[PDB]
RNA sequence: UUCACUGGGCCAGCAUCAGUUUUGGUGGCAGGAUAAAUCCAUAGGAAUGUAGCUUGCCUCGGUAAGUAUUAUAGCCUGUG
RNA sequence: AUGGUGAAACCAUCUAGUACUGGUUCCUGCCGAAGUUUCCCUCAGGAUAGCAGAAGCUCGUAUCAGUUUUAUUAAAAUGAAGAGCUUUUAGUGGGCCAUUUUUGGUAAGCAGAACUGGCGAUGCGGGAUGAACCGAACGUAGAGUUAAGGUGCCGGAAUACACGCUCAUCAGACCAAAAGGUGUUAGUUCAUCUAGACAGCCGGACGGUGGCCAUGGAAGUCGGAAUCCGCUAAGGAGUGUGUAACAACUCACCGGCCGAAUGAACUA
RNA sequence: CGUGGAGGUCAGUGACGAAGCCUAGACCGUAAGGUCGGGUCGAACGGCCUCUAGUGAGAUCUUGGUGGUAGUAGCAGCGAAACCACAGCCAAGGGACGGGCUUGGCAGAAUCAGCGGGG
RNA sequence: GCAGUCAAGCGGCGACAUUGCUCAUACCGAAGCAGAAUUCGGUAAGCGUCUACUGAU
RNA sequence: GGCAGCCGCGAAGCUACCAUCCGCUGGAUUAUGGCUGAACGCCUCUAAGUCAGAUCCAUGCUAGAACGCGGUGAUUUCUUUGCUCCACACAAUAUAGAUGGAUACGAAUAAGGCGUCCUUGUGGCGUCGCUGAACCAUAGCAGGCUAGCAACGGUGCACUUGGCGGAAAGGCCUUGGGUGCUUGCUGGCGAAUUGCAAUGUCAUUUUGCGUGGGGAUAAAUCAUUUGUAUACGACUUAGA
């Protein structure tokens, strides 16, 4: 329905978000993920942090370079989870992965475009109340990520100047509502209500 | 072997680039953080050790001290950088419109065969009140967070056949970045001296490429914690004299240095042996942090510096003293 | 020998048919404790006590403790 | 072996001699096993019985059946013309796994006698791959429903519904475990309870008596046997703290203020 | 189904082109194979009923020929041999064989010298 | 190992109790650890008596 | 010393625990000690919260993606005008796949959005969610040729003022007038024979040949030579 879907990873589960996005990728739908650094994983910090180290151990017994290497960026962590859910090493899998983009925060021009969320992957709607959860930001920093401060610092600048845009939009909508409200009850407006509009 | 340096492959280039600079100081006055020079052989010094609690306290001590040729440095431009999620990125760079022939040679390999059509359209950009130049500088002030200066050594002032100026970036420090870029504005085409960036007893570290051995040598090294003893104005006289000797001498030994010419510009005396053989370029940095120790804080009351010929066994520190030594002449 | 119809070859469209098969709409019937309920009645009963009344009572007459089986709400049980 | 060759073994025939390693050449259809029972004792080898074919004869069926029940083998149900007699004739003697009767046994495992099933000659789907696991016994095709497996992606199918259950610092999806855990959840048997259940504070917490003995001293509380008695509201010659010994605090035992369910052991 | 030859038969085909060979041309039969078109070619060959047999990918198979090894070793110019099913990266599962199977990660097109690590 | 009493319980069997012979380093917690030195327990397991690699295009 | 030898000093070169210099400073923390406080009206370092405190990550150093990335200067003529920017003229190569619009706050989810008020605050009042089944847009030959009405708004295109956006800004907005449409409203004509449908061809990235109008108009390698290099390669110097 949307040529390019932008998904906000904040408050989502990596496994649920990755699985949902993975199927869409195989279906030809292009998807972009933003604010990956704010993505969350179930369980308290120790379990998530401990499991990441265990995976790092089995990289390669003899030579890490002649094998896999560990990406510290939160986006790569999500990409690794999504990569395992796609038939990599194949033309269909490789082509599907090319339709996916992941960035920390909301780099432009996506900042000026609407972003959606997946209702069936939100932590609020999936995790039991009162249970502990882990955030990729702390996990990524604990494993050597050196850009958490930069992302947080410039993300506030993203948060700023957006409320101003909404503030102008909110005032503009107020004028539209007043213009629409006064125009209501007219002959055309009254007839429209009959047809449900 | 030490896995910290392996694999022991080739160095990136003859010049070594400083990978890290002093962190930041947004309150101190704007000043440079590094310098460039050449390995001007080595010499020996004798001084009284004022270190308390030492086995040789107040006693004379001999130590080999290296001398680095550091001719004045002129700024050709400035570089602006902006923080990004993927690391620092170079936003924009500007030039002084009058890059010296030595700098212009740095951009050409067959300099003689080339037409020598160096910066020309950018040079014409200065044909007005600076609207184009200022606007590019303005965005750096508006957007850039850390500013690095583009400077080159006055190779023409060194006894080197190269004449190809070495060009590298130096990171600035200080608050109110608007002042930092403004500081670079004044220094366009101007020269800077080591005395404005270093001082006696200050702790610094030097980075260079080690001597080759025709798989050995030719690797970058960053031996840290080297102490500066004397920063002499080589252009002035009595650079090799001392307060308690007060005899006019020159640091240059009789017959010069091995594989190096005379010294006729600013120089720095550094404790230890900076990596790299003679004729090798060395970049100077100040400790990467505010090191605080008795060894670093101790001052040096320099007594006498050896300036005898190294092409054999020396006897005198100057030809005038050689008068107390002739058929071939008279 | 000239077209000007058909036969002749490729792919399909529509109408109604016969076999297999999938998924909806709707109607008429026999059984249940001749479904059980609900509902309409009828005689009783207490309580997570309705109305009414009485013991302190600030919160302006408010409640928390009584008495009270329907009363200015209702419920359950027994039978038609 | 025969007949010759050269002197600091070879040549030609009997001889293509005498047998376990290897190979054994075009297509399709049908049928199609065995893997062991009888003496010569077994290592040696056939002759016979069987599995599968071919003709004839008799008979289509009271001819029977890897089927269900009396009786002391009639007969009643189901299924079928596939029933019987010779005559002769390729290949076949490995067995593995599981089940059962089961004797033997010491760290152990299991060994071993026999019986019945799967494989052994075997494709298909699932079991992430996999002897012997689950279903399913195959001509080439189109249509629909299923077996076992699954329905977050790889992976075709519901991030379906309902009820509970768990925080695990590699959980969970893969027998050394009898017991431990102030982990969690639902129950079983008993004790008390508006005469006031639990807990929290306060008071009482006594007389013989400093009970008898060792002895500088054991006054309840370093030690040895009794552990008696009166009133009490309940109080142990005293459960601990505590002193050189006293003293002092406390519980167990009741009482006063509070206000309902609480406590003890077990099962899952 | 196909081949060597034989009896009969088609008063068969054939220098205006029979045999053999090639065909990213076509047709027939599930198959052994058969037929047609084009190129080459130069003197014999085929349809059918029967007869006949020295009649149809591997045996460290025989003969003859041709590749990598290799323009390498070796003595500018000349110029081999051994060997060669095929490739020859890791953790785990592959029941007893991991070098081909499975779960994940890998891999430079191309080229080349040393420590010798194995051989 | 052999032999024997008793029993929390399991339903006649039986756990443990039961009788005879046969680190040198560093950081924490306890130790009559006055100090020094020291043992014990835990933590770090630190610390000691054709192809792998590498030069080059 | 012409010939083949040794001796005293003696560089350079080979070249060493056989000599000199150097070898860092912040977090998450475990064990452990505690604060607060239930589980259970006491208690408790723990279940909800939290401080100190060694293993891990950071600081620093080494290497730097044959197919990681950013900034900067230059970028070939009369080579029969080579190179490149712009408008279209025709062709080609293909489309991991348009067939109306990726419609922009943030924060919480045991709470928040929109309007209003004054007591500008964790304040009062009104009201919304329970999905986007939304909002915008949508009529005209694949969207024509023309006449009026009412507004002077809406909007395509080229000029033009000003501002914002450096994370991958490469885009986002505003003053001014110019020129078309305006289906906001009412009228005058064409649709055909694509014969009962054939996606019935209406966009996207790249390139060449052509014109017409603009701009700049160079370097590397080989060679000589050199050593701070060098097994051989390779790499670093200097020149009209």
């Amino acid at each position: 329905v949307e040529p390019v879907v932008v998904i906000d990873g904040k408050g989502h589960l990596v496994g649920r978000l990755a699985s949902v996005v993975a199927k869409q990728l195989l279906n030809g739908q292009k998807i972009v993920v933003v604010r990956a650094e704010e993505l969350n994983i179930s369980g308290e910090f120790f379990r998530n942090k401990l499991k990441y180290h265990d995976f790092l151990r089995k990289a390669t017994a003899f030579n890490k370079t002649r094998g896999p290497f560990h990406f510290r960026a939160p986006s790569r962590i999500f990409y690794k989870a999504l990569r395992g859910m796609v038939s990599h090493k194949t033309a269909r899998g490789k082509a599907a992965l090319e339709r996916l983009k992941v960035f920390e925060g909301i780099p432009p021009p996506y900042d000026k475009k609407k972003r959606v969320v997946v209702p069936q992957a939100l932590r609020v709607l999936r995790l039991k109340p009162g249970r502990k959860y882990t955030t990729l930001g702390k996990l990524s920093t604990s494993v050597g990520w050196k850009y958490e401060d930069v992302v947080a610092k410039l993300e506030a600048k993203r948060k700023v100047s957006s409320a101003e845009y909404y503030a102008k939009k909110r005032a503009f909508t107020k004028k539209v509502a007043s213009a629409n409200a006064t125009a209501a009850e007219s002959d055309v407006a009254k007839q429209l209500a009959a047809l449900g509009y | 072997g030490h896995l910290g340096f392996l694999p022991r492959k080739r160095a990136a280039s003859i010049r070594a680039r400083v990978k890290a600079f002093p962190k930041d100081d947004r309150s101190k006055p704007v000043a440079l953080t590094s310098f460039l020079g050449y390995k001007a052989g080595m010499t020996t010094i004798v001084r009284d050790l004022d270190r308390p609690g030492s086995k040789f306290h107040k006693r004379e001590v001999v130590e080999a001290v290296t001398v680095v040729d550091t001719p004045p440095v002129v700024v050709v431009g400035v570089v602006g950088y902006v923080e990004t999620p993927r690391g620092l990125r170079s936003l924009t760079t500007v030039w002084a419109e009058h890059l010296s022939d030595e700098v212009k040679r740095r951009f050409y390999k067959n300099w003689y065969k080339s037409k020598k059509k160096a910066f020309t359209k950018y040079s014409a950009k200065y044909a007005q009140d600076g609207a184009g130049i200022e606007r590019e500088l303005a965005r750096i002030k508006k957007y850039a967070s850390v500013v690095r200066v583009l400077v080159h050594t006055q190779i023409r002032k060194t006894p080197l056949a190269q004449k190809k100026a070495h060009l590298a970036e130096i990171q600035l420090n200080g608050g109110s970045i608007s002042e930092k870029v403004d500081w670079a504005r004044e220094h366009f085409e101007k020269t800077v001296a080591v005395d404005s960036v270093f001082e006696q007893n200050e702790m610094i570290d030097a980075i260079a490429v080690t001597k080759g051995h025709g798989q050995r040598g030719y690797h970058s090294r960053t031996s840290i914690n080297h102490k500066i003893y004397r920063v002499g104005k080589g252009d002035d006289e009595a650079n090799g004299a001392t307060s308690f000797d007060r005899t006019k001498k020159t640091i240059t030994p009789m017959g010069g240095f091995v594989h190096y010419g005379e010294i006729k510009n600013d120089f720095i005396m550094v404790k230890g042996c900076i990596p790299g053989n003679r004729k090798r370029i060395v970049t100077l940095r100040k400790s990467l942090y505010t090191n605080t120790s008795r060894k670093a804080l101790e001052e040096v009351s320099l007594k006498w510096i050896d300036t005898a010929s190294k092409f054999g066994k020396g006897r005198f520190q100057t030809p005038a003293e050689k008068h107390a030594f002739l058929k071939k002449d008279l």
